[PDB]
């Protein structure tokens, strides 16, 4: 039941030095970040999990720096930010994948080069 | 403060159908799910299906295809749940819960629908006892069958039929109209009664008398069968 | 010598449809009715419809509604049901029987129908133990549950949750996602396992603890729950 | 599943001594009087039965004439024969039930005067 405003794909060039994939939930309601779970997914693979009751963060090597600002989840905020290496490295499709208690969701953006 | 409210308990006959509601307070009633699940008396919990009060989608259970719909009023936070058709399986306690796509959480108080008599379509709730009957060879037997309603067809002829299922075999006929003896059967076996209450009686059990028993009833479609009697030595 | 033949014992997956026949010989086809009586394992026998095979006049009990289609050769003194849209609860027994409009007297050695798993519609079925757990105050306690199919979901999530029902209240959920405690649900209630086994673990039980324990999953349509589990001081 | 040879109707004038009213079993097959039973209804009630187990036939009152040939039965033939006087005073229609151990069928003839 968690909503998303979607946004089909969006681009980047190798002056970004950081990259940011947008993920945002509309309708979340969660007072406490230990009550959500994130699960970012490039081509069926979790390259970024967040579990928000261990407070905890775990990404595979090519994605070392995979990580979102977890104090914009309450906001309803899961954006993945990158830097340019693991970007140019890994483009196409991302799932991001949020939770919060029993409610959850998902969106779809690809991460298209100019 | 998350509290779900059920509409009263409804009594119906066979055929008809029920709609029972589910008041949700203490929460935005548009970022949830409502799911409705049944529980027969003495069995489990079984889910019926789900909406989505934000965009309507529902997603049901095919063993209720056709037969069971479920609405969603968001200016009155208030889930439906209409099952029509009823046939004496659907005799439960109905709950809606809230939750996700995939869970429940919170539950309502429940409501009961009981499938009552006198409508076209309902079982004629066929009873034996006792469930298991001991018995040494020689030693006489009696099985009781009680039905919900009357046997007696609209022809004046009671359409009572018992049969025996020996542990290994296929169903064979023993009795037919209550008292009338099949052709091969023994003298031992007697058949009685009338109304609602009937009675088979054996008066000298032997060794390949050991199986299960079934009353039966062809006077009001579905055609229904008793629970069982299991003979034994 | 009436003997009605049937065709071999068959396994579908969930969502087709069986056609069994039923060959009779040692009579005039055309003067009798043709029965189909099934029985789940461990049930009894259920009446699903029966033909005249003079002029093709059926008899459905609706239940069966549109699933269900019995057919009759008269040239081949054969009659045939088929069942559609299979799901768990259709795997039985199916018998043919001869006899006449409200009574049947000769039946087939049946027909074994199987509803397996693989297809679209099925049910993962939930299997606890123990179904009684008794337990003194303080003792541990540990609820297996076991899955048919794995519980695993297409995006990696398994959907396994587990709900309490209290005597005399409505379920409530304890965990969520194998492992999640629910928001008011102490620390002695724990969750752990992944594929097919799951299980429950309550380290200290107390007395408000009494009740039924169920299982269930929410990765597969439609959701199953589990037998349930009585426990009890 | 007894098929009769269905009359709509047989007439009589007060010149019948005795009234036949026509039952006909097509596909009889019994070897025996005793698997079968015939019943005779006239405007609803039962005014003519026949136990072919225990070898005994019944009749009201008002209709002590009423009776049928047995030895014809397992041929098929389970006429109702009566007198003049049951005969005028009951006109209208009959129902011929015959069952034969599980099987079982009926058929309506109506008795009109000329
Ligand atoms: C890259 O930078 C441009 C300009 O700052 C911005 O519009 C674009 O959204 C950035 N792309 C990503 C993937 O962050
Ligand atoms: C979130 O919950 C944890 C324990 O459940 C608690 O320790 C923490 O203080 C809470 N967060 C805030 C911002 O209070
Ligand atoms: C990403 O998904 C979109 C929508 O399903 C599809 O049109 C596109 O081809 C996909 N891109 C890649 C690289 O697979
Ligand atoms: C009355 O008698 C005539 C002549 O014997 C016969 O044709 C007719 O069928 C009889 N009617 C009945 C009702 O038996
Ligand atoms: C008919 O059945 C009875 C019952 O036992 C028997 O006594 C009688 O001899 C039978 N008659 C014929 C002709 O078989
Ligand atoms: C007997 O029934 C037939 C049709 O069922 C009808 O045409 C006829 O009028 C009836 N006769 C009487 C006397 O009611």
């Amino acid at each position: 039941q968690l909503l998303f405003n979607k946004t089909k794909s969006v681009d980047f060039t190798f002056g970004n030095d950081t990259v940011v994939i947008p993920c945002f939930v509309t309708n979340m309601e969660a007072q406490n970040t230990t009550e959500v779970y994130v699960k970012w997914k490039f081509k069926g693979r979790d390259i970024y999990t967040f579990d928000g009751a261990l407070n905890k963060s775990t990404v595979p090597t090519d994605f070392s720096s995979a990580k979102i600002e977890v104090s914009q989840l309450l906001k309803g905020d899961a954006s993945l930010k990158m830097d340019k290496s693991d970007a140019v490295s890994h483009t196409g499709n991302y799932t991001c994948e949020v939770t919060e208690l029993t409610r959850e969701g998902e969106t779809i953006i690809e991460l298209k080069y100019r | 403060q998350v509290q779900l409210v059920q509409s009263g308990a409804e009594v119906k006959k066979p055929g008809a159908s029920v709609k029972v509601s589910c008041k949700a307070s203490g929460y935005t009633f548009t970022n949830y799910n409502m799911h409705w699940v049944r529980q027969a008396p003495g069995q489990r919990l079984e889910w019926m299906g789900t909406i989505y009060p934000g965009n309507d989608d529902t997603s049901y259970n095919q063993k209720f295809k056709d037969r069971v719909t479920i609405t969603a009023d968001t200016s009155a936070s208030t889930a439906y749940m209409e099952l029509s058709s009823l046939r004496s399986e659907d005799t439960a306690v109905y709950y809606c819960a809230r939750g996700g796509y995939r869970a429940m959480d919170y539950w309502g108080q429940g409501t009961l629908v009981t499938v009552s008599s006198g409508g076209s379509g309902g079982d004629i709730v066929m009873t034996q006892s006792p469930l298991s009957l001991p018995v040494t060879p020689g030693e006489p037997a009696s099985i009781s069958c009680r039905s919900s309603q009357s046997i007696v067809y609209s022809n004046g002829n009671t359409y009572l039929g018992w049969y025996l299922q020996k542990p290994g075999q296929s169903p064979q006929l023993l009795i037919y109209k209550v008292s009338n003896r099949f052709s091969g059967v023994p003298d031992r076996f007697s058949g009685s009664g009338s109304g609602t209450d009937f009675t088979l009686k054996i008066s000298r059990v032997e060794a390949e008398d050991v199986g299960v028993y079934y009353c039966f009833q062809g006077s009001h479609v579905p055609y229904t069968f008793g629970q069982g009697t299991k003979l034994e030595i």
